[PDB]
């Protein structure tokens, strides 16, 4: 049960939800919905926020168990397409494909919480895998294309040679929030801003 | 089981069937039957009857090496379908003893292998497949007496041969009529 | 989460 | 059927639910929804309450059968990140991971009801366990990382050496509401404030 | 199909449901929803009613097939915590754990309908039973703790020695509405207030 | 698709459903929902109608395939508890337990349609049958208690000796709308009030 | 997707659905919902229409694959009970029990479309078939009662001897829209009122 | 069952197959067959034919110790795949009697073990695995005549050897041709 | 069934396997085999091969008492895993005849019993378990020659012994090498 | 099936097992085995081994009457669990021939019967149960030499006897040690 | 299958069991066994052991007519339950050879038949049932020596007879004790 | 249903 | 459907 | 249910 | 729950 | 996506 809350001003009274409130603050929250179907929602949200105000940063919060490669590349291109800077925060985890989206934010603006976990994994075989005739020649070739894109895409955002990314990707390397900055995914790890 | 009873009686007549799948389970069953018949009496021929769509390329090679290993001639018969590894094993019988029945259909083609595992594994399965497939083509060229280029031109396409065409091509030495 | 996001 | 109720003033008439009412009072209720998906709701609620009034305490009620380790660490970091003090109350139970969130509240403000049960258990193998290649080398290593974080995190909130926490965690130790204060999870056990 | 109904006054017209109407009259209706998830709703309702008016009695109607022990203890503590008297009525049945909640109301205010059935049963093994290592040493120990709490809790509300409660609990003793008052669970059995 | 309809007056325009309209006319419609869960709705409806106007009769329409014994006794006690007369109409069928509720209406006010079917059946073994230890000594004893209550309850409403009710109940006796009045369940069988 | 539509007048603007519109025109549409549960909706609709205007005919459209015998007799009695004439139209089909409801309309007002199919079938064994002890003596006897009612009920509406109805019923006789009038179910078969 | 009938006839010829899984069920079946053949006549060789992807490291060790225990030479043949424990058992046959057929493929690699149980159990399974794995590598070094460092370099990677390469490496003493 | 055929042939060689579970079904199967072999010829030894994770403590005791009852020596072998009751039964063989193969792994630990039934039943199962467990520890102390306190210190922990360590500890009299 | 093969070989040694359930299927199987052994040679004893949690009270009585009917002594052994009807049948063996192994556990208790059918049927099943149960207690009093009141005091409670206690109580005449 | 092996050995001793269901499958199995034993040697008695809740009335009649047809005495035994058709078949054995064991329970009652099909079919099944049931009662009157009115008074009620009562009533000629 | 209910 | 229904 | 609840 | 939460 | 879509 996500509770609603009421906010008011001399204009009137507005009932709203968390998440709707975060969107008003230009925060896109990428959670467990990592399906191609949700990739479309993230793209719709990025396009809406750019339309509402092209010069204001969009903050994307990432807490997700990866997802399909093809549709998370769709998000990647929208993120790079949009005029406004996109800053990213890793909460919880950014597994596999989501680690690319984390790295994809504007440099200087990739962030993580201290116990955040970033996992680099090879792209899975999914989505349109309906029965290509020579699956071992075609799906195998498509997988090499997908591995190449993930390695290339991380190299462009982490500063590591794509060959290095491959060696780590092939071994399911898991980074801590601090290791992720030394690896080039995170620019900073957030301090806990407690008043006591 | 009537089915198993009939096959045991035929095994004693030195007759082996490859009637389905050509997967690892089938390859282990035939390798065991070929080794058994050779062990019982290597002075006599073994007749292998093929009616199979084919299967894993590595299963077909296990059967093939066992056929070669056994110190006895192996006659092969296309009694129906001989596709992919079924064709390979047909063509792989002793020269002069490769037969097809008149309505047999032979498909020289490749197994498609199949894709499993992580991207790291798939990338290897594809390489191992490419290597085994190259050997499958090399051996088909030796079995049929064709240029390797012709084998590839026909093998990467779904090209069916009628029993008569299969003889002309070199897969089969004789068509058996009565 | 701000600053700096927002 | 959770009933609704009507509250009114000279302004107008408001129909509301329990839970929505608790949120207005700055209470986050963490129940049976212990999935990564709900961890995201708790984080959204903590962020909303801080935004509405950064200097007022947030009360978190805990009654839950643990949950996934990764996503409950996401809650943990948000709880420590937020400027306002977070106080916690254990109702019912705070199993495993939820016992960390209970311990995580600001010292002097961890509370429990008298029959509350606090259970300390090792982090489970869950979430992103999709098929790491060497699962026995990698998942086994990730588990040691998770055990280390739980032990370290409780030690920072209970005052016990992490080695002690491990000995108890490994044996599924169950604490009563009173034992939990002597163990360092609870600062106080609530009296029953009955008028008769 | 629970029908709605309309009640009106010079203020306006209000459409409402049974259950919402009962809540306005400060009645909590505890039905078939005996899951840990519903225990949380009962607690939210008790807290809301105390907040709306701390000096007015809360009436709890009980008609339920028991439920999980841990979460029904969560209700028990909330019932004892709340300032207002809680009176209870057994309609239908109060099986096992629900018989504790029935006994738990303020003395002099435990009631039952004439054909009400009260069943005393041992606490079940449920909830957090995920796979404690030595389940036969740990779950078995946790069960003895739960049996002890139920026996102790009924003894404090029925006046029977806990040893007596155990002898009856172990045999699944079933009480009639009248036997329940002689047993100490019910203070009175309601007369039928018919006008003819 | 139950259609809605619009009724209007100089006050305003009201959209309503059948069933909601029947409730406004003080008719409780007891249909196929014969679960313990629905018994609670019937009780909530009886309490609401008494509250709205204690001196006006409540009409209960019965068309149902019996139901659980325990929860239909909960309805029975509420029906006898309520100050207003309850009159009952059997439409279709009143099987087993529902035949008790039919008989339970105020004498002189039990009615049935001409092709109505009333079935008298023994109470089933259901509800809280979770695993009483000696099920053959305990559930068997509980069943004798339930049989006794049904026989006693019908005897008090039909005028037949409980021993007679048992002989018929044990044989699944089925009564026609007319036989039911001669048997003591129905006071009258309704004429068809057609204008042509 | 049943579309909605908007109808307006100087009073205001009303959005409505087909079916809701048909109900305003006093048409009850009996479709695929042939369960005991829907029989209750038909009865609620007949009672509402009589209440809104007792002297206006109710039109019932029938297009259904029969249904349970017991609950369709409940509809039959309501149809005969209601003061207003009920006229019936067979669209599509009126299988088995629905053919009785078709025949049941006021004489002179039973209608069918030209390709309508009317099927006469024996009542099925359904509904309360929970496990009568001697099922072969009791369910078999109940079935003979149900066959007798269907045969008797059709004879009263078709003019055929019940013995004739049985001979046809036992053979699953299927009537065309025209045969149905010669058989006594339909008074007229509707012409197609096309303007071109 | 023709399949079981053929294997019993081969068992009497002192031929054992490892055609799948190398799990505890398979290890118990082979240990029983090795013990049986050794009990019937220890003066004669046992021929073990391998066509297996591998399995639990502890199952492979149970088979290995039984092979060592039996007081009779065990010849091993790679008739198809010999991966992970399948490779170990191939390499583990009596020196001079380890064979591969020409299209055999040998994968020296490690079992990945598999993760089960509570964090407390996983932490132990991983340790027991690391110890058994170290012994697997020590023994592969003895079987192939390679430095332990080389065994590890090849064993922690998915490195396939062709039958010819496997001979050069020391897994196999002979390639069998006809 | 090749699997059952091999075990019958081994049963005639007086060889019994405990290859899984040690549950009531397995205990009934072994008790029957031990009683049978003892009935056929009590002057000869029975060899029990163990490769088992363990099971219900009461099943292991039924097997143990049958082993004691049979008037013939029972040799025991750890051919793989001997955990919990598997360890007990290994240790329980005739002194001087308890063996382990070099890669055998022995886990002296307790069964965890398992929880079923109502609170009334669980409360008893736990008590019966505590009593049987105490006897398991008493007997392990007699089998290994260790103080009961040491048995408990190792038995309530997941402490694995290598075959060599198991010999030093007293579970095993000999390690079998070739 | 090794399991069935072993039991047939034991049946020829006049050994019968009650290893589970004691339901109607098991009672029919044992009644048939007891009748068979008695028919083959009534001059020899039958040994019944019990390892069973118990079952339907009427199934246990069918076995009991068959044991009585057979004109030959029946020895009974508690080789593990003998609970409820398992205890009854243990106690029911020929006096002087009722045995328990040292770790055997005996539970004198009643079957709980089980509830099925309509209220009309349940009301009868409960009565038939009460009558059979009364006979079970009467017979246990005769078997153990105890007052009927003591049998009821122990039988309606979950009271386990150790093998030594069971002997003292009179269920067992001897504990078998070696 | 031990279960089937035991029954074949008993069939050779001319012993038949009716241990369940008395449905069409069981009736066909018993009719075949009765015909077989009668065919093998009609000079010898057949012993039918009954432990059955009963079943379809027509299945019981098929068994009954076969019992009558076979030109050899059939002894019947109530070794447990003999209910409904089980009672009929017990009572139907040769007079002087109908037996019950002391704890046998006999229920003279009727099958309830069961309802299937369309209203047209049910109406017939009920009639056929009423006719067969009337014959069942007529025959029970002849078997027990009771007025038909008494048979109906007891048969339409769930009236259980103890073995001793069943003898007094005339279902059983002797109670077998030892 | 009236009269008499309602 | 009118006339005549409605 | 009143009196006395409510 | 107050005091002190709230 | 503009320009040019929109």
């Amino acid at each position: 049960i996500l509770p609603s809350f009421i906010e008011h001003s001399s204009f009137g009274v507005k009932e709203s939800n968390p998440y709707n409130k975060l969107f008003e603050e230009r925060i896109i929250f990428l959670g467990v919905q990592v399906d191609d179907a949700s990739a479309n929602d993230i793209m719709a949200q990025l396009l809406v926020l750019e339309s509402l105000d092209p010069d204001r940063d969009i903050t994307m919060y990432i807490n997700s168990p990866g997802g399909g490669f093809t549709s998370l590349m769709a998000i990647y291109d929208t993120m790079q397409y949009v005029r406004a800077d996109i800053q990213t925060v890793c909460l919880g985890q950014a597994a596999s494909a989501a680690a690319v989206l984390l790295a994809a934010g504007t440099p200087g603006k990739r962030m993580a919480l201290p116990n955040a976990r970033v996992l680099i994994h090879q792209p899975s075989l999914s989505g349109v895998i309906q029965g290509q005739f020579s699956d071992l020649e075609i799906q195998a070739a498509e997988i090499e294309r997908m591995r190449t894109l993930m390695e290339t895409t991380l190299a462009r955002h982490t500063g590591k040679d794509a060959g290095v990314i491959r060696k780590d990707t092939d071994r399911d390397k898991i980074l801590t929030a601090e290791e992720a900055k030394d690896y080039g995914i995170i620019d900073t790890v957030l301090e806990y801003r407690k008043l006591s | 089981s009537l089915t198993d009873s009939v096959y045991e009686r035929l095994l004693s007549e030195r007759i082996i069937f490859l009637g389905s799948e050509v997967n690892d389970e089938i390859a282990n069953r035939l390798c065991a039957q070929i080794l058994l018949l050779a062990a019982e009496d290597a002075s006599k021929d073994i007749s292998l009857y093929i009616n199979s769509p084919g299967g894993s390329i590595s299963a077909g090679m296990a059967i093939y090496d066992t056929m070669v290993l056994a110190p006895c001639d192996i006659a092969t018969y296309a009694m129906g379908m001989a596709a992919s590894m079924g064709e390979f094993l047909l063509a792989a019988g002793t020269k002069g003893k490769r037969y097809a029945l008149p309505h047999a259909r032979i498909l020289m083609h490749q197994p498609l292998g199949g894709v499993t595992g992580s991207a790291a594994d798939i990338a290897i399965q594809a390489e191992q497949f490419a290597v085994i497939k190259k050997e499958m083509f090399r051996l088909n060229a030796e079995f049929t007496g064709q240029p390797i280029e012709r084998i590839e031109a026909d093998s990467d396409r779904d090209r069916w041969f009628t029993a008569a065409e299969a003889l002309e091509y070199g897969f089969v030495d004789h068509i058996i009529t009565r | 989460f701000t600053p700096x996001a927002p």
